[PDB]
Formats: structure tokens, C-alpha cells, sequence
DNA sequence: AGATATATCTACGTTTAACAGTGGCCTTATTAAATGACTTCTCCATGATCTAC
């Protein structure tokens, strides 16, 4: 694989880690109840993200949601490769790949 | 003698939602396409503007085939048989029945919006309480000026008197089909060129261009000045009014560029009076 | 001796859709394939053009043996038999029933758009709550400048003073096939390249290229320039007027540049007038 | 390539020197066998980097933040670039670079 | 090029060794094994430079620091563009400018 | 006049704490083309027979 490929995959697992953090933190936080809302949480990522218009918001709301995450392995490994790939390319581009980052959510066994 | 009237008018500033596209998902996506510098710029259907004349034509007498309800929100012929003769609408629009199948008096492009569109979005919810899946849904505005390009074959027309009408209607255009109700955006123009010449050669395409992203300037262009500088596109056959006359008139060497001896009127009723003059002694009505 | 007249042309900015082909569905695909860089580009084919050009000696008043309704659509024969001495579409465009056939001095190709298409499509809708099967469709556009190839041969024609009415036409070329209530796309020239030289070699086929590719910008390709450069294609024989003129005369060394000793005029009226006195001038007409 | 994007990855590398400094301050500020707030302090960080009103508001913030860090190197090498991209560029994007820098000073640690 | 972004930039150079003098006073000072205060120097520094309530606040510290560091080659070579500069601009974009100066001076020594 | 050691006072303490949204919705209808065209000519292979040398 190319090497656009291979930041782009590590892009969807930085994505994957975040998410991992959030949810993690969901729990913690609200483990009065039946359950937590991770589905409901899901949702509204999803709409959350599709309701950024241009690259600002867009850019400012992954920001935002990967310092929420927390400790991102993906992210500590490659520092200047994402970062240059997540200020260069289109954030619609960012777009689906967060998406598809989001569908493709292993959940710990 | 052959005659056209190729024309590209300004619309004021204010938002649009006028076309929304497929309605993704809660986002009524304005319909949108690149353009000049490769920027994403909004878009408004040229068939909302035959339906806008359309429309301008039934409201005031003017026999037309197709009857706009208003009230079951549904279109009613008059006569199956299509009558360029009598009817306004046959004559101007043209039909095709799928006979005579005409050719259409007045031909469209579709309007363009002067300035980038970036994201523009809105929210919508419903009250409150009891929410369903209808409760929230978003839109998509834009505040630019709109801009198109329309030219009429005057000799085309079966009845050659017209013409008229639908000058008083591009200057009066009632509402563009679009959300009225949130975005109500008056499609009159504020800024007109016109020419009006006998042969086919159709410059005055969309030249109003301004850029300067988000601002309301609508500075009229480089290219067409400079066409109009080198000797074609002669001042005698161009009809320029509206507010551009206004920058117009603060250019340097204004008074002897050959701009200068073009049909300018500040005011758009008065060089739309001088039009119709000009036109009804061609023709001869 | 033997004259023959090159030419490669380039048309204003706007959005175009004159060559939808085959339909699929409910979506008007336009006619688009692949060109420079191995990306889609939208095509209009050149029977287009030799009609407009057909439809423009017929509207000036020359013979033309075949005769278009407007109003009926059809197309009629003044005479079964083809006599290319006395109609201008016979002697040009030639003719072919199936003498019985001729060559034609005219030789185009296809219309090629300067910018690729990215694939920008259009809904458009039947208005009214009384909606069937007919309500909605798409319809594909495009915002390109369109370049197209032509060559013919004066001294095929069997009347040389023929070739000034063509050359008329192409400058004030009327419509080309395409969708005019929607899409009105001026196809009049507004850069050309033209060659006139006794040899048959030609090297201004397609000299146009883009300078980013979703803009309107339109500069002369780096082959043309460097193919003049080099030694071939003599400046004398070379013709090139329109809106690239200025891009020309904003390049560095052009004083220097063989370029420089070739016929260039911004208006395009002026090289046309010297192209036709040279024309007219070496014909002995 | 493109030294915009190499004054952006050194301004990234800059915000992550300074909030080491400040992370080594706060460890040396705690005492006795309380837990360190770090995950705490990086909240409050966040929390105080999206409030924010334009201009004087997070670019005072921005060099406050900077001059806490104390000694940086990165910032050392290049001073121009830096202070030139501190002073020019909407502070929207300077925001988006932080933020970045928060989720990736953890591979430093 | 960009002739403000110069003044800008000598600003820093001339805070930059008016803030070296005052090292080299304090460390004058001191004597014996103690360590000179310069951390808690630097910290003083930035607390009166957030310190301060608009125009003649302010302006009446940056021109006792700057006299208080010595004599100033730059600010020799530079007098009237320096004080326009001062003179004009809003203080606390002076004071954001003072700030990155007070984390650019480490590479000096 | 050249070479050399010395003297220069503040300063310090520069926020400690707790939180960094709690809820609900994430489009409801409808239409998913309507017509007509789907090459146009010629260029045949072979043997019997006519006819000129």
C-alpha cells in the first residue's frame, strides 16, 4: 500500500481510540441506570457530524472530540503524518473517513 | 430583419433557499455546482424563472394555456391544443406534447450565485414536547445576489407585440419558487444589461462578477469592459441600468472610454422605457 | 495553387448541455468521454455545428438546397437532385443520396470542453401536487468553454467566393443543438486561432488548454507556442484573435517571440476583416 | 515541503514543550501521596481553550499558556516563523493546532 | 517585507535584550552557591505583564523594563520605529507581543 | 595611555476548589420520465454463350 493509504488507516484507528475514550468516559460517568446511552450516543456523533458545513466547524468539532478521547496510542505513534494529513486534505474527505471509522467500531471483547 | 434581446440582470442581496436539491437527510441541500475559480456557488433552476413569467402572465389577463390553481395546487389546460396564435404561453415557452411542438421564444440559463456559498445552515424544530421524527430538520440559506443569463429571438414570436409583456415581467418577477415562507427573496433585479441587436452574435454573457468573497460590491467585470474597449459589442446596441450604473460612473477616463456613449440609465424605469421605445419602432408595432 | 483554411476555436464560459445522448432512467446523460489526462470530458459533436452552419446560410438568404421548417420541424429538398454549382449547402457540406455524392469542402470535428466534467447534474420537476410518473427528472450539465477543430478547402469549392459566408457564419455562429429553455449556451467565438497557407500541414488542432481545472481562465497551450517557437508554422500564415490575445500580450518576451510578427487583434472583427481581405486578395475575388 | 505546513507541525511541537513544562510544574507544585491532577488539568485545558471571544481572548491565553511552559527548544530554533504565525493567522485555525497538540503531546508520554 | 511585521519583530529583539540586561543585573546580584532566581524571575515578570488595567498602566511598566534592562543596541538603532509602535497599537496586542518575547528569549542563551 | 578588577540593593507570593450540560427529536408525501427513430447504396460467382481473329 501506498503511503496516503497507510495514514489514512491510521487515521481511522486514531477515530477508533477517540470514540473508545468517549464511550469509555459515557460509562464512567453516568453507570447509574440500566445502561448508559451508547446507541443514543452514537446517533447523535453521527448527526453531529453531519451537521458540519465547512471545513471550520468540521475541523474544530474532530478537534474537539479527539482531546475528549484522551491517550491516543494510534495518535502518540504518528504525530506530523496525521497531523499534515488532517490540516491538508478536504475536510469532507475527513468526513467520511471518520464515518467509516465510526462504522467500523470493533467493541472490545 | 432578425432580432434578439440577450440580457444578464443582478439580484438584490438577501438569502436564498430558492432550489433546494434532494433534501439529503434533515439538510434541504440548496443545489449547488462549481463555477468561476473553482468555488462551490448556489444555484437557482432557469425553469423557476419560466414558471416565475409563467406565472407573471396569468396574474395579469393574458390568455395562457396553462392555468395556475393557487388554491388545489395543480396546473389546468385551457386547450389540449396548443395555440401559439392565441395563447401567450404557447407563443413565449413553447410546448411539447410527447403536433407543432414550437421551439420556445425565450431561452434561459440557469442563475448563478455571485458569491462562494460555505456552509450557510439552519436550524428547524417544532414547538415543543411530543417530538417525532419530523421534530428537527435543518436548511440551507445563502445571502449573495443572484445572477442569469435569458435571450429572447424577437422575430420568432408569432405575435411580435409579445415581447413586451415579458420585459414588464423580467422587471416585475414575482416569486421565484423557493422557500417563501423562511427565505422570502425578491428575484427583482437591481442591475440590468441589455442588448438589443439583428444578428445572432451573443456576447453580454454572465459578465457581472465581483468575487471579494463574502461582501455585496457587484462590481460589473473585467473581460466585458474590455470587449466593450475593443471595438465589438458597440455601445449603441447595449442598454446597461440599476445600481452598477452608480460604480460605473466613478471610473476613471469614464467620460471618454466608449462606455461612456452606451444607453445608460441609472434608473431602471427609464431605460426600460427607452427599450420598449426602440423595440416597437424595429418591429414596427 | 491550393488554399486551405485551419482553424481552432474557443467559445465563452457558461453552463451547456447541447449533446445529451442516450437516456438512462430519469437522468439526461450528456455525451462525455475521454480526452487529455485521462479525465472525462463533455463532447459536442460536430453535425451540430455543420447544422447551425446549414441553418445559418439558409437564414441569411443564400440557396441551400435543404430547407428547415421552424415551425413544422421538418427538413424539405428544393430539388431531389444535388447540383453543388448553384445551392451553398451542396457545394460545402456535400452531400450523399444513396453525380450521387460529394466530398465537401468543409471538414470539422467534435467540440471538446476545455475543463473535465466533474459529473454536476440538475433536478428539475413537474410543478403541481398532481404528480405522475413524468414529475421529476435529472438533466446533466456542464460549465465549460467549448473547443472545436475545423478545416476546409477553398479550392474544393465550386464557387470560391463561397468561403466568405462560412467564415460569416462561424463568427456569428446562431444556436447550436443543445437544450436552450434550460441551458441557453452562446456558442459565438471568443478566441481563435486560425491558419491560411498553401501547405496542408496543420498544427493549431486543439492549442487551447486550461490553466486550473475547474476555471475559466483559457490560455494557449505550451506545444502551440513552442511548435511557433521552434521554426515551423510560419508566423505570417498564423491568425489569432479574441480574448487570448491579452494573455498573449501579458507574456514575458513576446516582444522577442516570433509571436510577435503573427497577425494578432483583440477585437475579432478586425482579423476577420484582414483574414477576408487576404482570402479575398490571394482567390482573386 | 510547503514550510507552512513545517511552521505548523513546529508550532504543534512548541504547545506540546509547554504543556510538558507545565505538566513537570504541576508535579512539582503537589505533595505528599496526593495523585497528581493531570487528567484534570488537561480537562481544564481544553475546557479554557474552547472558551474563547476572538482575538485578545485565547491569544493572551495562547502566550500565557506558552510562558508557563517555560524553556522550550522548538520554539527556540524559530523565531520569526513562530512569531509570525502567532500574530498572523485567524485564531480559529491557531485553536484547531492546539487542540491537535493536546491529542498529540501524548506520545511524548 | 511587510514592514509592520518588521517593527514587530525588532519589538521582540529589543524586549529580548532589554529582559537579558535584567538577567544580567539579577545575576550580578546574587552571590555564593544559591541558585539565582530567574524561574521565579521570569514567573514575576509575566505576572506584572498580566497585571495591568490599559494604556498608561502598562505603558509605564514596558518603559521601566525596557529602562531598567540597560541599554538597548536595538532599540539604539531603532528609536522612532519602536516608539511609534508603542505609541500606536492597541496594549494588549503590545502585551500578547511581550508575552511571545518573554518565551523567545531562550535561545539567546 | 594601556591593562585590569570591580560594581551594579529588593523581593515575593503570582490562587487555592468544584463543575466543562443536564432531554427530546436527526424529516415527515411524492414523483424514480414522459417519444420516435435501432442504415442508408454498391462492390456477386460461375458458367453458357457471343463474337473477333
Amino acid at each position: 500500500n501506498s503511503e496516503e493509504d497507510k495514514q489514512y488507516l491510521i487515521f481511522i484507528k486514531v477515530f477508533q481510540q477517540a470514540m473508545k475514550g468517549n464511550f469509555a468516559k459515557i460509562y464512567a460517568k453516568t453507570e447509574e441506570g440500566k445502561d448508559p446511552p451508547i446507541k443514543k450516543k452514537v446517533e447523535r456523533l453521527r448527526a453531529e457530524l453531519n451537521y458540519c458545513y465547512d471545513e471550520l466547524s468540521f475541523k474544530e468539532y474532530l478537534s474537539d472530540f479527539l482531546v475528549r478521547g484522551g491517550l491516543n496510542k494510534y495518535f502518540n505513534e504518528h504525530q506530523e503524518e496525521i497531523a499534515l494529513l488532517i490540516k491538508k486534505s478536504p475536510w469532507q474527505e475527513i468526513r467520511i473517513w471518520s464515518l467509516l471509522a465510526i462504522a467500523s467500531y470493533k467493541p472490545k471483547d | 430583419p432578425n432580432y434578439y434581446l440577450y440580457g444578464t440582470v443582478l439580484t438584490r442581496y438577501g438569502l436564498a433557499s430558492l432550489n433546494h436539491d434532494i433534501r439529503r437527510g434533515n439538510k434541504t441541500i440548496l443545489q449547488k455546482g462549481y463555477w468561476n475559480n473553482g468555488k462551490i456557488h448556489s444555484f437557482v433552476g432557469s425553469s423557476a424563472i419560466r414558471w416565475a413569467l409563467r406565472f407573471y402572465l396569468q396574474k395579469q389577463g393574458y390568455l395562457v394555456n396553462r392555468v395556475w390553481d393557487e388554491e388545489e395546487h395543480i396546473n389546468r389546460l385551457t386547450s389540449e391544443d396548443f395555440d401559439p396564435e392565441k395563447f401567450y404561453d404557447d407563443d413565449i415557452f413553447g410546448f411539447a406534447l410527447l403536433p407543432n411542438q414550437r421551439m420556445g421564444a425565450l431561452g434561459m440559463n440557469m442563475a448563478v450565485s455571485l458569491t462562494p456559498y460555505d456552509g450557510a445552515v439552519k436550524l428547524g424544530a417544532k414547538s415543543g414536547r411530543e417530538k417525532d421524527s419530523t421534530s428537527l430538520h435543518f436548511t440551507e440559506y445563502h445571502a449573495t445576489r443572484y445572477q442569469y443569463y435569458f435571450g429572447i429571438d424577437a422575430t420568432h414570436l408569432k405575435d411580435f407585440s409579445r415581447i413586451l409583456p415579458m420585459i414588464d415581467g423580467i422587471m416585475n418577477l414575482p416569486k421565484v419558487g423557493g422557500s417563501s415562507n423562511i427565505f422570502n427573496y425578491p428575484f427583482c433585479p437591481d442591475s440590468l444589461v441589455f442588448q438589443w441587436t439583428n444578428h445572432f452574435a451573443s456576447y453580454i454573457s454572465y459578465c457581472f462578477e465581483y468575487c471579494d468573497p463574502k461582501s455585496k460590491e457587484a462590481k460589473l467585470s473585467q473581460e466585458f469592459i474590455d470587449e466593450v474597449e475593443c471595438g465589438q459589442i458597440d455601445p449603441s446596441k447595449l442598454w446597461i441600468g440599476g445600481t452598477i450604473v452608480k460604480d460605473l460612473q466613478q471610473l476613471d477616463n469614464f467620460e471618454s472610454s466608449p462606455l461612456n456613449k452606451a444607453h445608460i440609465y441609472r434608473n431602471r424605469n427609464e431605460m426600460i422605457e427607452a427599450l420598449k421605445t426602440v423595440i416597437k419602432r424595429d418591429l414596427g408595432l
